[PDB]
């Protein structure tokens, strides 16, 4: 909902 | 369950001038069923004046929430 | 009241120490009204060229044009 | 019917409780 | 927008002069940076120094105001004029009176709506405010802006 | 100094007290009337109508009584070399309450709603009510 | 898939980046004749039309009823 | 046995909170008339309203426990 | 002529025919323009617009009250990008290189 | 030849509602009036000046 | 003399927290008055608009409990 | 019977809550005399009135309080 | 048949509870009218949104009641 | 029997209302002497007679929690 | 079952504080956008978020009653 | 003794009650105190005076939880 | 086999008047977000902190429900 | 355990009452020590001597909650 | 049967209280930071102080459930 500098594991 | 609130919410705002009408017309009908007297009519003819006004203000307020809830953008 | 109104309260304080004053006694009511006088000439101007020119000797009609 | 005149005054009436008497 | 306080009569030895000199001079310093400029005045005698080179400026000018003294022509009128015509920024040209024969020309300073809303006023909250800030702030502002012109205007007298 | 109360209570026109020392000011603030002391909080209020009550120490028991139509008050705590407390307070138009008069004030009032019965504008009803309130303070407050 | 049956238009915001966005007529009017009415200021409609259309001035409350 | 005591006694308890808008009430009357004493006719007549409100519904339930005392 | 406020509006109608058009372009190839006497001028074109924007913002935008942004787990490219500025970057720099 | 003067829709409905309105009608005659004719006043005026 | 005048009166408690609402309502439009009395018909607008709310429900507790009294 | 103790301690709460209004109003007019100190009688009057209503309630409450005990 | 109907009256005082907030609602547009006549719109839609809430909570609870009353 | 007991019980609790009503309006007093000392003894007069009329409030409970108690 | 309707009855008194909680948030918006109304944005916000929290403690509310009245 | 142990815990509630009613005084003291503090003294002793009152009718209720608990 | 129903149904209750808090701190901070916008994030971070600690008493009175439901 | 329990269990609300009396007072303490911080250790103080009343009275109660317990 | 389980639910409701008691103080601290940020940790200290004595209470009012619970 917010951006974040930061992906996940399902995003990657 | 939204759907299942809507409906609810809608079918409410639908009726409320009905039970205004309906259902507060029946307790008046049984006071008028009752009374007999004059000094007790004329204090129960200004009630009965109030619930016009009541009756026209729930349909305005049912008018409000139903053109909030069948607006559609698109 | 007055943010409501469209109105100062440098507005309001003026217009009512003008009452005050009209409710004070005749000897100290003269040098109030007195020291208390108006006299102001506006001139209003748009680059130049003026628009208008206008004097005042109330204080409700300076604080209404 | 149509409204004749050549008249470009908005005029509307008032009503008294008196009928007319010629 | 420059507020210039100055008188109508002559024979005032050079005051007038030293206001129009630091008017001038504010003005040429402001102009150079892009800041459009509005010129507010008292009296005739500014107006007759500034016409030819800042007539293109002006907008409001008060004058047959010392006739009486000074509170007759309120400063609280002039202040509702600036609050109605709201500035972003507002300068004050008048002379201080040091001594009987002393006097001193300053610039004041002046805040403004904007330059409150900007600010979130953390240094007044030591103090208590009777109603809130929010609600006594425009009231407290209109009579801080006549305060201002009404003590600049006495010392220039 | 000494730990007394710095008043100043001060109009355009003439200032009443400027280092005057006293023990205890009341005042009509613009929720309700309050009395400052010394000691009191650092604080600021905006004045409605009515009649301050000074109290000096050399007093005590004897008071003066002065009328204000508008302004604010501020008190601020006692530096720590003064050793005294002072406060401020302003008032667009000061009277003292021998000055006042109950008729002219009365014909006022008629005079201003008779003036603001024909409401229309939101400025002449407000300026209508709050003369009201004022007229009515200084009826109230006079002897 | 190929991409001849792809999806036959282009995001809104892509548009807009593009400077081609087009917001407006809800409605449309399909023949040029009836597009250019308002332009020609002299014949919007012919006289066969204006003949046609003379016919409509009223709605029918006999056929209504009928 | 007593049951329409019971009744009665549980319809009656609409009085506590009757009394606490007419206390409300008559409390905003008084502050906004203390704040405001110029201005006492118009709070009054609002505040004779609530109170017309609050005293219709507290004799509907005295009379509702009446009822079910009395049935 | 006579005065126009006495006029019947039909027969007014009949003798203008461009006004016709006029009328037939708004409310008879559509349904839902506003009953105002010019619905072609500036006001309205630019309220359109703008209701035109916040509707489409409306239904299609990331927010607090969310229509259609709902069951999501693979995110489109632009709603990717604004969320992992990261990745926007990484991809960016390949592309150009 | 019926009960319909005798009524309890009548003294609840028709009497009431009946009553209500002549009585606004009745106190509020000329405001309704004018503000109805406010715009075809305005229009009437608006038409007269273009054509002057 | 049962049950049913036992849940009548126990449907009757709402009636206190009606009042206590209605109660805040007015004076809320006492403090409004008092305040800025120059919108008087406004806020008694608003208050006859809550009180269309209010009032109902109310009247239906009143109701719902007369129908458990009979039911 | 002492059943009919329990229905009159019962009837008894609508006294706390009567209290609990009284409170508020007298709490009302304590601070609106203290805010303007020079009336401190148009505000008691209003007071009266109130405590009127209130104890009218009040005594109603208890004597059906009572009422309900002997029967 | 009786626990439906004392069921129903026990669920029936969240109306109560429902109308106390509908009031503060009410009042807090009232206020805010009276602080701010210039936005008399953009206060009406919160304050219809807040009681549209509430009135979904009313109707929560009389449903319920019906149903308790019935099943 | 026993059961005047719970009576007792339930005087008991219309006795915290009023305690509560008690120190509602005690709080009014403390602010209001705070803001304004100089009135103080009349604020204390009016505090009084509210005061004496919230006591006889709770004695009169108390004498019904005896009643009920022995009887 | 009818201890079970009862107890649902109980479960769903719960709505009086929600609703309360409710109207409490709504009127603070109220009161803020009639304060500072060019950060509704803001104030918006946080009320959903509120009301988010809210909801879900009542749909609970609801939820378990169901339960209670099945199971 | 069931009976007399929960009318000694009724009691209980009672004082809870109290000790509620109780935080009001202090509540005012504490800000009455932020405001002025010059005013200390004849504050507390205000203070101690309600505290005082309060303080009586909790002794009351636990010697009738006593009484109720024995007797 | 409603015995421990009806102590399910008092839990839920208790979560409603948690729920009635949780709104109480929603209104404060939206309050002083219009008061003061600058220090938003401090004020959300400390009813962040104040709202964990009420979700983390709900959910311990609900999972006390659902084993008192069981067990 | 049966009454004994139940005892206790009212104690123990009436305990959450104290609780909820005295959040009242902490939140005045944080409010006057907003406004004038230079005596605050006065507060303090101050609210140290309301708990010295309240907490003590909590403690009472749960004492007695004890005894009743193994009485 | 269920009685140390009705218990358990009256102390659930205590903890309930105890929640709402704590909305007000994160209230006040929401609030006097809004008014005075430079002393704001000053004030959440003291609001952490009040919370933990809540806490505390709270803790003390489930130890009493565990007990009741387990006779
Ligand atoms: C019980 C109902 C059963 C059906 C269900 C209802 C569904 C429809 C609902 C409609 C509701 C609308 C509301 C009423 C409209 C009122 C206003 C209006 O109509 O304006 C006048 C208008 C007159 O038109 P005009 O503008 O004056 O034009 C005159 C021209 O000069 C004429 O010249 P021309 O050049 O135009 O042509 C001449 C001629 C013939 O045309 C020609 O030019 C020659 C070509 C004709 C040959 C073909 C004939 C058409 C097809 C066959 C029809 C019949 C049998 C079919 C058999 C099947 C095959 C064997 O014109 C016509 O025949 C007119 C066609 C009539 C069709 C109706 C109008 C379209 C309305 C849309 C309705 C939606 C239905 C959906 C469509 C189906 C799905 C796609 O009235 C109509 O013509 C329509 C009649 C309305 C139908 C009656 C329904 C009752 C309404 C009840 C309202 C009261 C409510 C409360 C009741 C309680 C009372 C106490
Ligand atoms: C987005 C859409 C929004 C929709 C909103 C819908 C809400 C409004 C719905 C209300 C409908 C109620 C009207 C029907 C009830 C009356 C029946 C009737 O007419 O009786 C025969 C009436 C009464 O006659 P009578 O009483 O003299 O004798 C005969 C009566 N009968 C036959 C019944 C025995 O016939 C008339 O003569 C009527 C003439 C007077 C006009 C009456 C209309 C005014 C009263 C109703 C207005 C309601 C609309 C309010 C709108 C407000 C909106 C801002
Ligand atoms: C679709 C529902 C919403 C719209 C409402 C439709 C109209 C509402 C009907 C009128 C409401 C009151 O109706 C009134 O109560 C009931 C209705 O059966 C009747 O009461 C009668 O039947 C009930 C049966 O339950 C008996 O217990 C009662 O002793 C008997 O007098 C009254 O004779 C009627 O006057």
């Amino acid at each position: 909902a917010k951006p974040s500098w930061h992906v996940a594991r399902e995003h990657r | 369950r939204f759907y299942f609130m809507y409906m609810a919410r809608t079918t409410f705002q639908a009726v409320r001038p009905l039970l205004a009408f309906s259902v507060f017309g029946e307790v008046m009908k049984l006071v008028l069923a009752t009374m007999s007297s004059g000094l007790f009519s004329f204090l129960f003819s200004f009630v009965l004046a109030f619930e016009v006004f009541y009756f026209f203000l729930q349909c305005y307020i049912s008018y409000t929430f139903l053109t909030m809830f069948f607006t559609v953008l698109f | 009241m007055w943010r409501s109104s469209g109105v100062s309260f440098t507005r309001y304080a003026s217009e009512m120490a003008a009452l005050l004053r009209q409710c004070l006694k005749e000897p100290y009511r003269t040098q109030a009204m007195q020291r208390n006088q108006i006299h102001l000439k506006e001139t209003v101007y748009q680059q130049g060229q003026v628009l208008t020119r206008e004097t005042f000797n109330d204080i409700k009609k300076a604080f209404e044009a | 019917y149509a409204t004749l005149g050549s008249g470009w005054s908005f005029s509307k009436v008032q009503y008294t409780k008196y009928r007319i008497t010629k | 927008a420059v507020l210039a306080l100055s008188s109508d009569k002559g024979l005032c030895g050079g005051v007038n002069s030293f206001v129009a000199k630091q008017a001038r001079i504010v003005i040429k310093e402001n102009e150079m940076a892009g800041n459009a400029v509005q010129v507010y005045g008292v009296g005739d005698k500014i107006r007759s120094a500034l016409q030819r080179t800042f007539g293109d400026r002006f907008k409001r000018i008060m004058t047959e105001v010392t006739r009486f003294p000074w509170n007759f022509g309120q400063a609280c009128i002039i202040a509702d004029r600036l609050m109605q015509d709201n500035p972003a920024r507002l300068m004050v040209i008048y002379n201080h009176f040091k001594s009987a024969v002393a006097y001193d020309t300053l610039t004041l300073n002046v805040l403004t709506p904007t330059q409150a809303a900007q600010s979130a006023k953390e240094q007044l909250n030591t103090f208590e405010f009777e109603p809130e800030k929010t609600d006594v702030w425009k009231d407290l502002q209109d009579f801080y802006y006549a305060c201002t012109v009404f003590g600049c205007m006495l010392d220039n007298i | 100094f000494k730990n007394q109360l710095l008043l100043t209570l001060s109009s355009p026109s003439e200032a009443i007290y400027v280092r005057t020392p006293v023990r205890s000011v009341t005042v009509p603030g613009s929720e309700g009337a309050m009395t400052m002391t010394n000691g009191h909080s650092q604080t600021v209020a905006r004045l409605k109508a009515g009649e301050i009550i000074v109290r000096k120490g050399e007093t005590g028991d004897e008071v003066e009584r002065f009328f204000l139509s508008d302004g604010f008050v501020l008190f601020k705590s006692p530096e720590d070399d003064s050793g005294c407390c002072t406060a401020e307070v302003l008032g667009v138009e000061v009277v003292p309450v021998s000055m006042l008069d109950k008729e002219s004030a009365a014909t006022a009032l008629q005079e201003l709603l008779q003036q603001g019965a024909g409401a229309t504008d939101e400025w002449t009803k407000a300026r209508t009510l709050l003369g009201q309130e004022l007229l009515s303070s200084v009826i109230r407050a006079a002897p | 898939p190929s991409g001849a049956y792809r999806l036959p238009a282009v995001d809104y915001k892509r548009q807009l980046s593009r400077g081609t966005l087009v917001e407006g007529a809800d409605f449309y009017l399909p023949t040029a004749q009836e597009q250019q009415r308002l332009a020609r200021h002299f014949e919007p409609y012919s006289e066969q039309e204006q003949e046609e259309r003379r016919k409509f001035r009223f709605q029918s409350i006999s056929v209504y009823l009928a | 046995a007593g049951v329409a005591s019971l009744s009665a006694a549980i319809a009656l308890m609409s009085v506590g909170g009757v009394a606490q808008g007419i206390g409300s009430l008559f409390a905003a009357l008084v502050s906004g008339t203390a704040r405001n004493p110029s201005i006492k006719e118009d709070l009054f007549t609002y505040t004779l309203i609530g109170m017309g409100f609050l005293e219709f519904l507290g004799i509907i339930c005295v009379l509702m426990s009446a009822v079910l005392l009395y049935s | 002529n006579p005065p126009v406020w006495k006029v019947n509006t039909n027969e007014w109608l009949d003798s203008d025919q461009y006004w016709q058009a006029f009328v037939e372009k708004h409310h008879f190839y559509s349904q839902y323009q506003p009953g105002v006497v010019d619905p072609e001028a500036p006001q309205e074109v630019e309220a359109f617009k703008q209701a035109w924007h916040s509707r489409m913002g409306k239904f299609n935008d990331r927010s607090d009250t969310p229509m259609l942004y709902a069951y999501m787990n693979e995110l489109p490219s632009w709603e990717y990008y604004d969320l992992h500025r990261s990745a926007f970057l990484e991809h960016m720099t390949y592309f150009l290189v | 030849s019926n009960t319909v003067l005798s009524n309890a829709w009548f003294y609840s409905k028709t009497f009431p509602f009946g009553a209500v309105f002549y009585m606004l009608g009745s106190y509020f005659y000329r405001d309704i009036r004018e503000k109805l004719w406010k715009e075809e006043k305005s229009l009437i005026h608006t038409a007269q000046e273009n054509k002057n």
